[PDB]
């Protein structure tokens, strides 16, 4: 596991440091959404901060499951649960978290164990998958992951208001690659000196 | 026997403060007797995809909460599969886990008292004096999933007494104690099957009887979850899909 | 020390009054020399309450009739008491077609003689009454106008209890019958909270909303008897 | 041999003059094996509530008809719980049952060739000329339970001999002999699994060779009625309802 | 498994909120084979009195704090009688037990990410254009016990990735979950001894992923203490004492 960067929005030259992970807060209790991303290793994106995105780029296809876990860092004293949820292909990016709920997913409890996993099963139509990218080969797309708040964040009085989660991502053991290939990027732009 | 794990479906749930589970009258659910039942036509058991954990709306606790009540056959009714099937189907029958679950910290308290009602049927105040025979609308004899509000707590808005309220399958969520209530309900009525969708064979009071309290500066918002699950759920005579 | 006295039916086999039908000879209630009451245990509070205190009920029941003038008096009248279980004609008039009971249970008495008794069987196609029925009747919208038959399930209805003067000409005395009912071979489940706030209807558990009064007595201080 | 019953599910069909059965290519339906599998979710096998008989529309033999078709997982898709299985899921995979029925008279006359196309591709015209390169609308390639009729029956609306139809698993229905063709396919595809909803499977190919004829008199509407059943049905990649 | 006991030499270390130990790369610290070894003179063996627990300097977690390394042979170099003999001798070979301890309260929070990066080759921001090629001065290529800042942790100024730096032998301390971090890292090197002046065979990386907080009130001062033993150690070529 490396990790994933889901909050891969700050470009600013100091605050790259905090794509590495994303916040959490005390809410209104309405099921709110936290965060979303798709699920294609091979795609530009989030996966692209993790070591199995970027050995992905050097093959062509890819097949298994893959898994993300999420490490909360917020106090002792905070508490919280959230819903996890992985939508298969053809799922648009359910509108609520009534949507949501109806793929797969799990209900994370913040508690001693600070950390949770999310497993995306590996579900396909064909046995492996190529890279996903805009337009027809988005054939391929793995699906989409979105964070919502099952419960709320509670926390007493003298805690912080808001706290972080990172999020660590890698394969299972089914998971396997063929067809090598160079990868998308040529980290160079002049002849090296 | 203070951590605990309820696994039903494709959902499991989990818990690290909990009381020990409650069998409603000492009885598991269980599917109709071959001699109980009536309806000659072979039921639907859709096991699994009907059988599990469903999450309805979450509730605020306040310092100021009257309570709120839930009920049951009807929470369901427009969720998931098993609302599909409570809909295509005239007679419904099935068993409940309840599990509420409601968590803050070693500083916050109050206490919640969790119960079933059978039959629970509601008042009105009768126009104050009690001249009027007004009645209870629909909204509020089947609130659906986002519950309804007690007004009158003390006599449970039916003119019964709170106070002996735990005659029926409870269990108190007492926030230095456990965080959760879990209440497992067998299917119970006087017949064997039923609609689901003019009857409701049960309703979820969760009350404030020990108001919640802390000090500025804890965090405010004690939020209190309504996760609950079918069990030996039977369907029977098939038709077309019938909201009420 | 037994516990005999606290079974079910040491403590519903106990007659009590559950119904009252006048037959007076002048006035707007019952003047033809015939009634039609409706079973219905839920009249009088006494009675009421204790079955109230479970919510369903299966049992054989005694019924007594006492008929006697308003004053007390017994009078040389005969009288007959027809069940009319629910789809049989109601008699409309003391000399109606009704009242050849060619297939109804009838009792025929006279108020000189002591007063009737039979033996009725738990006649419900439920498997045992309720004292509460959360949920209507019939399907389709429910409007105000219709809120009526919240709460009433006809599994609780037996039909009619008809009374009249066996004649054609009208009584010479005015007349009162009072309906006692003993249960026997009780079974009962799901107790609740007894009632708490006066009784005000027959069909449902209304209340007076500006006069709750407490389930008990009061006192000045917590700390003082 | 001449008289069959055809049951599967809560349906059963009955016919006094059949013609055997085909077994496409020799193999009976089966499910996909755990080495020819990739998806790594478990699938659905709802079967007695997808795996019946579907009754499609009616169509009517006319003296001067020229033949329809219907393409497969599609006539489907909008019907039962099969329907919603294959909006549900994300892939499907399935076997059918095909049972076309038309009955005349001992006096009237007519040839049917019913046969099965894998991977039935329709061309266009091309604008006549053969210059454009136009391409066949989706009311066309997809005509659902309607079923679509051929404007040019002779190339299959393709530009392939439909005299060599025959090497396709096929039955004829001559009204002198038989009043239905029964045609039992198993899962054909390069997958799998697939989608229900942008792949077809195979097509449905029902055209008269030897034209419908009867003397003034004798009831002159003929119809033709399909009659489908979907076997070993299994459903993976769930998420919402997707109609295209 | 929560808690343990580091016993080696003449110093021991308690911990009652550990998370298990890390044996980098799966294998223990062990001396040098009669095959692997070129060096013919016979090496010092000092056991106890150079095997043993050193805590090196103290940092300060502030809510802005980068990060910091230490490259290892290095930092104990001027330090007990290791240092004595890594400095008398030419070649040094040896594995490190490496603890590092940071206590909060049940009401702080903050994760750092404690690894071990082999061969940590330090580059620099190229004065910023990128085209002057300057390189990184003796005081921060080798730091010594003091350590040295990151300026650019995000590419942990060398040019990589942080977020897989993971990669390598690790241990998170989690202030809601441990307070301590135990990596044991065997020699690793494409020689079988080699010198502890010049050459630092991997570097130690406490970088806070998450921001440390807390409310005001609550002990601000947390700091982050680095203890570590060496294990297996063994010097060869002697000679007079050379600090660099």
């Amino acid at each position: 596991e490396t990790i994933l960067e889901v909050n891969n929005v700050p470009t600013n030259a100091t605050s790259l440091m905090e794509r590495l992970r994303f916040p959490v807060s005390a809410q209104a209790g309405k099921g709110e959404l936290c965060a979303v991303f798709r699920a294609d290793p091979g795609r530009d994106g989030p996966w692209q901060s993790t070591m199995l995105g970027q050995l992905c780029g050097y093959y062509t296809q890819w097949s298994g499951s893959l898994e993300v876990t999420f490490m909360f860092t917020g106090s002792f004293m905070a508490t919280g649960k959230m819903l996890i949820a992985y939508t298969p292909p053809g799922g648009p990016l359910p509108k609520d978290r009534a949507t949501a709920m109806l793929g797969t997913h799990v209900i994370w409890d913040f508690g001693l164990q600070s950390s949770v996993t999310l497993v995306i099963p590996w579900i396909s139509n064909t046995h492996y998958r190529a890279h996903a990218r805009d337009g027809v080969f988005d054939y391929y797309t793995t699906g989409l992951v979105s964070i919502w708040y099952q419960t709320n964040y509670v926390v007493p009085i003298g805690a912080p208001n808001t706290a972080y989660i990172i999020a660590l991502a890698a394969a299972q053991k089914n998971f396997t690659m063929k067809l090598c290939k160079d990868t998308s990027h040529i980290l160079q732009t002049a002849s090296i000196q | 026997d203070r951590v605990a794990q309820l696994t039903i479906g494709n959902s499991t749930i989990t818990t690290q403060e909990a009381a020990n589970i409650i069998v409603g009258y000492g009885e598991w659910p269980s599917y109709c007797s071959d001699d109980d039942a009536t309806a000659v036509d072979k039921p639907t058991r859709p096991d699994v995809s009907v059988n599990r954990f469903y999450t309805l709306d979450t509730k605020l606790w306040e310092k100021s909460s009257k309570g709120w009540y839930w009920k049951f056959p009807d929470v369901l009714t427009e969720t998931g599969v098993f609302g599909q099937n409570a809909q295509f189907h005239y007679l419904y029958r099935s068993g409940f886990c309840i599990h509420v679950q409601c968590n803050a910290s070693k500083f916050h308290q109050g206490a919640l008292l969790v119960a079933i009602l059978p039959e629970y049927v509601i008042g009105t105040v009768a126009g104050g004096t009690g001249t009027e025979d007004s009645h209870p609308p629909y909204k509020q004899t089947q609130p659906g999933a986002d519950g309804f509000e007690l007004q009158h707590p003390y006599v449970l808005d039916a003119g019964i007494p709170i106070s002996q309220l735990t005659v029926c399958p409870h269990q108190w969520i007492n926030l230095r104690t456990n965080n959760c209530a879990t209440i497992i309900v067998p299917y119970m009525n006087t017949l064997p099957f039923d609609s689901a969708l003019n009857h409701c064979n049960f309703g979820l009071l969760v009350v404030p009887i020990s108001p919640l309290d802390f000090d500025q500066g804890a965090t405010p918002v004690i939020p209190i979850t309504i996760t609950l699950a079918p069990m030996c759920s039977e369907f029977a005579g098939l038709r077309q899909a019938v909201t009420q | 020390h037994s516990t005999a006295e606290t079974t079910l039916d040491s403590f519903f086999s106990r007659a009590g009054l559950v119904g009252e039908i006048d037959l007076p000879l002048e006035g707007t209630t019952n003047p033809n020399g015939y009634a039609n009451w409706d079973i219905d245990i839920t009249g009088y509070a006494q009675m009421r309450r204790k079955v109230e205190l479970f919510t369903y009920m299966r049992f054989d029941a005694e019924f007594t009739f006492v008929a006697c003038t308003p004053t007390g008096q017994v009078v040389p009248q005969l009288l007959q008491y027809m069940f009319v279980p629910p789809g049989a004609p109601k008699p409309e008039s003391r000399e109606s077609l009704a009242w050849q009971t060619a297939t109804n249970p009838s009792v025929f008495v006279k108020l000189t003689d002591p007063p009737a008794q039979v033996s009725v069987p738990f006649m419900s196609p439920a498997s045992a009454y309720q004292w509460f029925y959360d949920g209507y009747p019939t399907f389709g919208e429910h409007k105000q106008e219709k809120d009526l038959e919240y709460g009433a399930c006809p599994n609780n209805m037996m039909g009619t209890f008809s009374v009249r003067n066996v004649g054609s000409s009208k009584s010479k005395y005015p007349l009162v019958v009072r309906i006692y009912m003993r249960m026997k071979h009780v079974r009962a489940w799901i107790p609740r909270p007894m009632r708490n706030q006066n009784y005000l209807f027959k069909a449902n558990p209304n209340y007076a909303g500006n006069s709750i009064k407490p389930t008990g007595t009061s006192r000045t201080a917590i700390t003082t008897l």
